[PDB]
């Protein structure tokens, strides 16, 4: 910034950190307001040869839902909707805050 | 368990519609005709219900 | 009928009613009701204003988008009147000051301005002209108010032969001066009444009835040259009227007789206020004068309006004057006053 | 460390053209900073920059005291900047019109107008479409 | 290229103007009427006609991706100039 | 048969009994509504308005529809009692700012194309 | 098939089908149909009388625990005899799975309130009653929740008009806000956007 | 965006040179893309909790 | 992977107990908060001197609408009505007819700025860059009627702001 060094020291002592190292205000490290033009690549289906649309039609592969046990129409172990969720681990990075 | 009502179904008192738009309106039940500009027949499958056309005027500002 | 002036719609806010009105003096007590009733039907209202634009803000929500137009004018300038009525097919004149002012005496307000408006409206091709005068408008009257009213009514009839003239009698309403004036008198301890108000009969009329009468007179093809008298259903003695007014407000009534000279002197002293006066000698003369009875003129019943009795729409005006104790009192526990009906 | 601060203050006082200019800029812009003059406007606005300031305070304008028709010594508004200096001032680009002038067209306005709301030049909407139904005009010849 | 109605009111490019008796002119009193003075038809008529030595020419309005979709115009008709559907520019095949 | 199940009432008599209970409750509440909301109408006006709203759908002959109507009426009564409703909500039952639409043929013909 | 098409997951489809059959076998009295959509979502269609038993089983059973109720809404299809369709969306924290329960209703038949089963349902059922008019039998406090006081009609219904029947404005004569019949300055413009050509052949219906 | 012009609009540079691109841009911005019949409940972890749409 | 936020206990040694008692009796953390606030008291405020300074914007910013022209002067709009069909708020109203010279042009083009949501879909749908959302945002009016733009107002906006609209489109048309 442009503050006096004694005021800088007063700020650093009052806050407890070094405010000079980090500043909320932005002075000169941001990008320029004028930039060179981009090129913006095309994509995967921009081929000319092996690009028949019927082989990449996501909307046409959807089908009506599978009907199981229509009402109009031995072991048998009990089954669950999914395997039980596994217990979470305690954050080797910083377990207790 | 079962009351065995013997009355014609009528819910005009629960819908909150003013009687002006119940005793006077005239709905039209039909299958829409095919658009003659096109040959596709996918818009002539289901029955539709619509009301009679009422007055439309030109609003003085913006027309 | 000038196709752009053909009625359309269900008569609501966004409809077209074929009315292009220029309500002179629309920023007053009757003017707000007239503009509200015009804007309800979807009419186009041109409001000529001379006051601060802040004082016309209450009129903006009364019409749809673009249906209310505000223009500045001057009473003594003929070109402004020319500008504001150039495109209207009906002109309503509600200009009037109860108290005489330094720049606009009673002759200026009730004679010169109405005559100029009528002349310019006739010269501009305006089809209808509604003019408001007083029921007690007399040329021999002891009040300059009513003498000016009569002179201006004659001049308007002379300059606009097909003008409809309406003569209400002491309109009462929320902002009405008449109901409030009596309520306001409680502060001075007692209520000074000349001859105890025992020889003065009043026939006040509701404001909504007057506005509806004006609106129905605009839409009545056979009311061109007629003159109407808008009066209430019941006649009251002044003493009983003030007693009922104080009873509705739940205030102690302490009337006492005051001689005419003293009352006039008191009015004169008040008249010296540079602001709007509390009362004037003219108000003294008008408030202690019996309302004329004119059976030869049409009325509200001849326009389809059933006049609203005072006993139904008096609490809505006088509840504001109650204290906290009586603020929640109901309407039908007052035992209405006695009417000297015929 | 302090006398230098007071010297910068006095230099700011001197750099506006004496005490009268300092008071004018203090009472008109509520700020007495000094910066490099990027360019001067067709209507009288002057545009400055100071890259030592943080983003947002490194570009300002001193509005003219007389616009098209109205006195603007006190009542200034942000609608007076013309489009080129509007683009430069709002940090949409790094180049002023003095360096990168806009393309010229025969239809582009040669005189920018501010917000004309509340003045007799305000925009009044209307329908631009012609009549829909034409009516029948009766003949002027009597039929008997 | 603005005209003026008998009532002194400007006429727009569309051509709508209020009838002498139209009450809607009251909205312009003490105010103004918004009219654009750069009429498009006159401005496009002022442009010259391009002479090209091909029976088919293409137009994209100028500017590549900043113009209109590219279209091809046939110039085989001799007594008439090919007109772009989007831009309005005219082209002709050299004669005389 | 018809495999229909009731809401509250088995027959028409219970539905009627509930209608009368609701009518008593509204009749009792009207004066308190007039005092609390500081309305400008008399108690007779409120009570005959309540009667008119009750009679507006007196042609219903289905006990389920009658039960639903009573439920809605109790909802409105509860809103009135707890003061959730304002003066505007109560006065919306009276249509004080609407022009009276004509019902004869000639006036309808004069005004517009809507029957 | 690789870059733009969503990738199908086989394992979850089998798991959801197996659990659907499990629930179907446990509750044959109420469950009418079980479906598994191809984006791996499980649906169970039940009878209106089974709202409490099925939800209680799905919340309390050891194998399938659906303690949390995610959503509860209604869908309106006028062409059906039973107009409304009540949808319950549950979430199992133990097994990291979701299930959906569907039933049907008409204008007059009430449905049992599930407030005892789920605390969350108390507001959701109020909203269903407010917007669709479906009555819930044993609701502790059933009333309008989202609409205006003394608002007639139910807004989320196919028959109901988009702009309603009344509109509000302030009237200076009566000094309060008043409701009057709707009169729009500009009418909503209805667009006909459907294409006259069939898009997805997989959902073609028999022509009878 | 998904490189499927029947769901996402093509680039402005191709809409003005390619016929298929112009047709697809037109039909996407006037009618829109059809969605196969079905019902879903997708929920994300919004900052305020579980935000989902049915 | 999870972490606890309030699952720590304090040491009960006499030094730490005395430190906690001194904190309780002498308001140490309150003084720390005072110090932080005093520290911000001596910084440079982040306030810009509006209206003499404006906040940063981008070429993609959507402001007041405008109708552009070709370099020859012809209007770009061809009454294709795509912008009207895509408008989520139904704020655009368009009418058209053949011109005197046969061109496909509009006779009415209204945008209700009080219905508009400033989403920019209209300038995305337009195939000829006719309707754009210019960079202006300071166009407040004193009446509702002034915000109901017609074709003349939009054309005037285009004529007035073209010098900047063309530059903004040039700086971003490669991203579209
Ligand atoms: C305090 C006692 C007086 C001295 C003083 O205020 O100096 C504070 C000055 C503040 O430094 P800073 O604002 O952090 O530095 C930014 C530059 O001065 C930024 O410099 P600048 O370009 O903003 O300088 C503008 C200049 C001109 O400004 C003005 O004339 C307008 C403001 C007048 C205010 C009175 O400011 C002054 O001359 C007035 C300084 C304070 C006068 C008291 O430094 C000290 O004197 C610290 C003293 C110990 C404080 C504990
Ligand atoms: C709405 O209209 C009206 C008004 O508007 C507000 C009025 O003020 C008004 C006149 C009323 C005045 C505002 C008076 C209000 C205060 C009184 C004058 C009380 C003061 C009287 C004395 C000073 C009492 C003190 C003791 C004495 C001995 C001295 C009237 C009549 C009216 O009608
Ligand atoms: C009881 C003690 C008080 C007695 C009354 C006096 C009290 C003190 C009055 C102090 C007045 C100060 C206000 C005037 C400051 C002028 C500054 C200037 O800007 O005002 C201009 C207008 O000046 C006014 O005309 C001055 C009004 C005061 C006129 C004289 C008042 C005298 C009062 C005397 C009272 C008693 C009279 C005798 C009978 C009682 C308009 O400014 P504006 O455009 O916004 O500012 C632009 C802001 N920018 C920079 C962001 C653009
Ligand atoms: N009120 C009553 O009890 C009765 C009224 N009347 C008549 O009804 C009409 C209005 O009644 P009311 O509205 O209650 O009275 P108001 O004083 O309330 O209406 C006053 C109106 O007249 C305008 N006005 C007054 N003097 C002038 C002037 N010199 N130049 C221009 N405009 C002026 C005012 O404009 P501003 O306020 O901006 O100056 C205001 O709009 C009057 O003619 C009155 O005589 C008839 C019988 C009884
Ligand atoms: S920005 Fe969006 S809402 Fe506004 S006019 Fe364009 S498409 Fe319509
Ligand atoms: S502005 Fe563009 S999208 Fe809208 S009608 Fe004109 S050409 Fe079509
Ligand atoms: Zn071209």
């Amino acid at each position: 910034a442009s503050a006096t060094r004694v005021i800088q020291l007063l700020r650093n002592w009052a806050s407890g950190r070094d405010l000079q190292a980090k500043l909320q205000l932005r002075y000169q490290e941001i990008s320029k307001r004028t930039q060179p033009p981009p090129k913006l690549p095309v994509g995967p289906s921009h081929k000319l040869s092996n690009n028949y649309y019927c082989t990449r039609d996501g909307r046409r592969e959807a089908m009506p839902p599978s009907i199981v046990m229509s009402s109009q129409k031995t072991e048998k172990k009990a089954v669950t909707p999914a395997p039980p969720i596994k217990r979470w681990e305690l954050s080797k990075d910083q377990p207790y805050l | 368990q079962l009351i065995a009502v013997d009355e014609k179904l009528d819910i005009t008192t629960l819908t909150g519609v003013p009687e002006e738009h119940i005793k006077t309106r005239k709905v039209r039940i039909f299958v829409p005709a095919r658009n003659n500009m096109q040959s596709g027949v996918n818009n002539t499958k289901k029955w539709k219900m619509e009301f009679d056309t009422r007055e439309r005027w030109e609003n003085p500002l913006m027309g | 009928l000038h196709h752009a002036l053909i009625p359309h719609g269900k008569g609501g806010r966004s409809s077209v009613s074929g009315i292009v009105a220029t309500v002179f003096g629309a920023t007053g007590f009757l003017g707000r009701y007239v503009v509200n009733h015009l804007g309800r039907m979807g009419s186009q209202v041109i409001v000529p204003y001379r006051c601060e634009p802040y004082d016309t803000m209450h009129l903006r929500p009364m019409g749809d988008l673009g249906q209310i137009i505000f223009m500045e004018w001057n009473g003594k300038d003929k070109d402004s009147i020319r500008k504001v009525v150039e495109h209207s097919n009906v002109v309503i004149n509600l200009v009037g000051r109860e108290w005489e002012t330094k720049n606009f005496d009673f002759e200026d307000v009730f004679v010169k301005i109405p005559h100029a408006i009528a002349q310019v409206s006739k010269e501009a091709g305006v089809e209808k002209l509604i003019h408001i005068s007083h029921l007690n408008a007399d040329i021999k009257s002891p009040s300059r108010y009513l003498r000016s009213k009569a002179v201006g009514e004659k001049e308007v009839r002379a300059a606009f032969p097909e003008a409809t003239i309406i003569k209400p009698s002491d309109i009462f309403g929320r902002e009405d001066r008449f109901l409030n004036y009596f309520a306001s008198m409680r502060w001075f301890g007692g209520v000074p009444l000349i001859s105890l108000g025992k020889e003065t009969v009043k026939q006040p009329v509701y404001i909504v009835d007057v506005s509806k009468g004006i609106i129905n007179a605009i839409k009545d093809p056979d009311a061109k040259g007629k003159t109407f008298a808008f009066v209430g259903p019941n006649r009251y003695l002044l003493f009983d009227l003030v007693q009922y007014i104080f009873a509705v407000a739940y205030r102690p009534f302490l009337p006492y007789p005051l001689p005419h000279f003293a009352y006039r002197w008191v009015g004169r002293l008040f008249e010296v206020s540079p602001f709007e006066p509390w009362t004037t000698r003219d108000k003294v003369e008008r408030v202690h004068m019996s309302d004329m009875t004119l059976p030869h003129l049409p009325g509200l019943e001849d326009l389809g309006i059933q006049a609203t009795p005072l006993e139904l729409k008096a609490i809505e005006v006088l509840r504001r004057h109650r204290t906290y104790r009586w603020l929640t009192s109901e309407m039908e526990d007052v035992k209405p006053a006695k009417t000297v009906n015929i | 460390e302090l006398v230098q601060v007071l010297r910068r203050g006095l230099q700011q006082v001197s750099g506006h053209g004496g005490l009268r200019g300092y008071l004018r800029v203090l009472f008109r812009a509520n700020d007495v900073r000094v910066g490099t003059l990027v360019g001067e406007d067709k209507y009288g606005n002057k545009y400055y920059e100071d890259n030592k300031q943080f983003f947002g305070r490194h570009r300002w304008v001193i509005y003219t005291t007389e616009m098209n028709g109205r006195d603007t010594f006190w009542d200034v508004d942000g609608s007076m900047v013309p489009p080129e200096w509007h683009r430069w001032l709002h940090c949409m680009t790094d180049d002023p019109p003095t360096t990168k002038p806009p393309t010229a067209r025969k239809y582009i306005w040669t005189n920018h107008k501010f917000n004309v709301s509340g003045t007799p030049q305000q925009y009044v909407p209307y329908s631009t479409t012609r009549k829909k139904i034409q009516e029948w005009v009766p003949p002027s010849t009597p039929y008997k | 290229g603005v005209r003026t109605s008998p009532t002194g009111e400007k006429v727009t490019h569309t051509g709508q103007a209020y009838d002498d008796g139209d009450y809607r002119r009251v909205r312009f009193s003490d105010r103004q009427k918004e009219v654009n003075e750069n009429f498009a038809i006159d401005l496009i008529a002022e442009q010259p006609v391009s002479e090209v030595g091909s029976r088919v020419i293409s137009c994209d309005g100028g500017g590549g991706a900043l113009g209109h979709p590219r279209v091809y115009i046939n110039l085989d008709k001799e007594t008439k100039t090919g007109t772009c559907g989007y831009c309005g520019l005219q082209f002709r095949q050299p004669h005389h | 048969g018809t495999s229909v199940k009731p809401i509250f009432s088995r027959d028409m008599n219970e539905a009627k009994r509930r209608v009368r209970e609701l009518y008593r409750a509204w009749y009792r509440e009207v004066p308190n509504t007039v005092h609390l909301f500081q309305l400008d109408i008399s108690v007779k006006q409120g009570r005959d308005k309540v009667r008119e709203m009750f009679m507006k759908n007196a042609h219903v002959t289905d006990p389920r529809v009658v039960d639903l109507l009573v439920i809605k009426g109790k909802m409105e009564l509860e809103e009135t009692i707890n003061v959730w409703k304002q003066r505007t909500h109560i006065m919306r039952f009276f249509h004080e700012t609407e022009a009276p639409r004509p019902t004869d043929f000639l006036s309808k013909f004069y005004v517009g194309h809507d029957p | 098939t690789r870059p733009t098409i969503r990738p199908r997951n086989d394992v979850v489809h089998k798991q959801l089908s197996a659990f659907g059959q499990y629930v179907a076998e446990i509750l044959p009295k109420y469950v009418q149909q079980v479906q598994v959509s191809c984006f791996n979502e499980l649906e169970i269609f039940i009878h209106p009388d089974g709202v409490i038993p099925v939800l209680t089983f799905l919340r309390d059973h050891t194998n399938a625990q659906f303690k949390s109720l995610a959503d509860l809404t209604a869908v309106d299809v006028p062409t059906r005899q039973n107009r409304f369709e009540i949808v319950y969306n549950l979430l199992s924290l133990r097994f990291n799975s979701r299930i959906r329960v569907k039933t049907y209703t008409d204008e007059l038949t009430p449905i049992e309130s599930s407030v005892t089963v789920y605390k969350a349902a108390n507001w959701y059922e109020r909203e269903i009653w407010d917007m669709f008019g479906v009555f819930f039998a044993n609701h502790p406090d059933l009333r309008r929740i989202l609409t205006d006081y003394g608002f007639e009609g139910h807004p989320f219904r196919k028959d109901f008009p988009l702009s309603g029947y009344v509109e509000l404005r302030y009237d200076d004569e009566v000094k309060r806000v008043v409701a009057e019949p709707v009169e729009l300055a500009q009418e909503f413009r209805k667009f006909d956007l459907n294409s006259p050509w069939e898009a997805f052949p997989a959902y073609r219906q028999p022509p009878e | 965006k998904v490189d499927d012009a029947k769901v996402s609009p093509p680039k402005r540079a191709e809409m003005k040179t390619s016929m298929e691109s112009l047709i697809h841009h037109f039909k996407l911005y006037t009618e829109g893309y059809q969605v196969p019949p079905g019902a879903t409940y997708t929920a994300i972890e919004a900052p305020k909790g579980e935000f989902g749409v049915y | 992977t999870y972490k606890f936020v309030n699952m720590r206990e304090p040491s009960m040694d006499m030094k730490s107990v005395t430190d906690r008692a001194a904190q309780t009796l002498l308001w140490t953390e309150l003084v720390r908060g005072l110090g932080m606030t005093l520290s911000y008291l001596f910084r440079e405020p982040a306030t810009i001197n509006y209206p003499f300074e404006k906040g940063p914007l981008s070429p993609r910013f959507r402001g007041e609408h405008a109708l552009r022209r070709y370099p020859s002067g012809e209007e770009r709009c061809i009454a294709c009505k795509l912008c009207e069909a895509v408008c989520p708020a139904q704020a655009i109203t368009i009418e058209a007819e053949p011109r005197a010279d046969g061109s496909r042009r509009t006779t009415r083009y209204d945008i209700d700025m009080t219905k508009c949501i400033y989403c920019g879909f209209c300038q995305e749908a337009c195939p000829v860059d006719a309707i754009v959302e210019g960079p202006n945002f300071e166009f407040s009016t004193e009446t509702h009627e002034e915000l109901l733009y017609n074709k003349e107002k939009l054309l005037n906006n285009g004529d007035k702001w073209e010098a900047e609209i063309a530059a903004n489109i040039q700086a971003d048309y490669l991203y579209r």
